[PDB]
Order: C-alpha cells, then sequence, then structure tokens
C-alpha cells in the first residue's frame, strides 16, 4: 500500500497473508473455512495466516492454517488476467473471534464514486525496496467505468474496475495481491494488477467480486 | 512494473530474470518484480 495509514493490529480481522516461506500475497476469510484472493497467487502447499498484524514477529493472536485446496477460476487467463479470482479451503477451521472475521460477499455490485477499504503488506513505496511488517490500509474510491477504460485502454474487462486516484499518489502494489477491497462492509474488489504503483492516470485494477458470488457458493457448496 | 504499460499483478515475488515474472512484470534490480 502505497500513501496509505498503519491500520492497527486486528483491525481488519478478514485480511489474511497467504505464506509459502515468505508473505506474497493477501487474502479475505469469507467463512470460517474459505479465503478469497487472486488467482495469480496460486502456489501448491500454501499456508494461510490469520490475526496477522506484525508478519515477522509472533504477538500472540495468529493463527497458521495449511491450505486443503486451492481452487482457481476455471477461466482464469494469465495474460491478461481475466477472471482473476481463486478460492482457497483451510484444512481445519479457523477460530472466529474479534480479531480473526468474516467479511460479507456483496449482493450487487458497487457503484463509482463508492468509498473502500484496501489492505495489506505490499509495497509501501511505488518502487524500490519498502515492504512493511505491519498491516497498512488505503481509502479509496471506486472509479467510472470510462475513467477506468480510458485509463488502460483495451486492457480492462467486465471483470476489473479501478479503484483509487487519478492524481496518483495512492494505491495498492506489489505484495497485496489477492487481499481484500471492502465497500461499505461488503467485498467488492480483490487486489488484481496495475501499471505501476501510484502513478497519474494509472489507477490500480481490482477484481470485480459481484460477478462471482454465484461461483464462489457453488464452489464452497461443492468442496 | 516496467515501463511499457503492460499488466503487472501485484504479486510479492523473488526473481532473477524477467521470465521468472508474471504478465508483463519485469525483475527489478533488487531482485523482486514489479
Ligand atoms: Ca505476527
Amino acid at each position: 500500500i502505497v500513501g496509505g495509514y498503519t491500520c492497527g493490529a486486528n483491525t481488519v480481522p478478514y485480511q489474511v497473508s497467504l505464506n509459502s516461506g515468505y508473505h506474497f500475497c493477501g487474502g479475505s476469510l469469507i467463512n470460517s473455512q474459505w479465503v478469497v484472493s487472486a488467482a495469480h497467487c496460486y502456489k501448491s502447499g500454501i499456508q494461510v495466516r490469520l490475526g496477522e498484524d506484525n508478519i515477522n514477529v509472533v504477538e500472540g493472536n495468529e493463527q497458521f492454517i495449511s491450505a486443503s485446496k486451492s481452487i482457481v477460476h476455471p477461466s482464469y487467463n494469465s495474460n491478461t488476467l481475466n477472471n482473476d479470482i481463486m478460492l482457497i479451503k483451510l484444512k481445519s477451521a479457523a477460530s472466529l473471534n474479534s480479531r480473526v472475521a468474516s467479511i460479507s460477499l456483496p449482493t450487487s455490485c458497487a457503484s463509482a464514486g463508492t468509498q473502500c477499504l484496501i489492505s495489506g503488506w505490499g509495497n509501501t513505496k511505488s518502487s524500490g525496496t519498502s515492504y512493511p511488517d505491519v498491516l497498512k490500509c488505503l481509502k479509496a474510491p471506486i472509479l467510472s467505468d470510462s475513467s477506468c477504460k480510458s485509463a488502460y485502454p483495451g486492457q480492462i474487462t467486465s471483470n476489473m474496475f479501478c479503484a483509487g486516484y487519478l492524481e496518483g499518489g495512492k494505491d495498492s502494489c506489489q505484495g497485496d495481491s489477492g487481499g481484500p477491497v471492502v465497500c461499505s462492509g461488503k467485498l467488492q474488489g480483490i487486489v488484481s494488477w496495475g501499471s505501476g504503483c501510484a502513478q497519474k492516470n494509472k489507477p490500480g485494477v481490482y477484481t470485480k467480486v459481484c460477478n462471482y458470488v454465484s461461483w464462489i457458493k457453488q464452489t464452497i457448496a461443492s468442496n | 512494473s516496467g515501463s511499457d504499460g503492460g499488466v503487472c499483478p501485484k504479486i510479492l515475488k523473488k526473481c532473477r530474470r524477467d521470465s521468472d515474472c508474471p504478465g508483463a512484470c519485469i525483475c527489478r534490480g533488487n531482485g523482486y518484480c514489479g
């Protein structure tokens, strides 16, 4: 997260870290057994870390749970990033508490202008070495379809939206992928991609979660 | 990210060369994709 603020320990209780020997992506807990992340965050043998704040120090509220299943959307395209969503099943159920909690799925899509919370342990500079210990946060609005499509000619599919600031300065960045964009208490986005981080005219691009509610429910029901 | 305006996913990934990186991401001088 570039241009953001320190969240505060466990203030984003649905935020998880995906760890394969090091933190590489975020995710969002949607029930005691399932995490939503990005398809491009797929690895075999993922360990989900919940209740984390400082990912490099044991602080006492963490739960480490291995993924038993990591299910990429069947139509995910790794060049265009269309359908950039993945469901991870936990080997055992997380113990829900004030610091480890699920976030609701949307019942419809959010309109442009809606304010959201974006979070993660991604780079806190647009380039160079600035990977944080503690969770960082950003408030950012959903941008219009026309703004998004003009910023990224030919690159925006029906399954993507832009959020952030056309003036730049505030954005998600490398290490934030797969993490939450939450608006009015619903999980509306997944950190996906961008051209750089926090550059003018190049806002972050996010997976449109509202398009996948049926698929999420069906996958959870059959796995 | 590189300078070409391509699709660069925001994953944190260690790398030695561009082919280690997803999409249009390149391997930056610090050994991470961007
Ligand atoms: Ca910790």
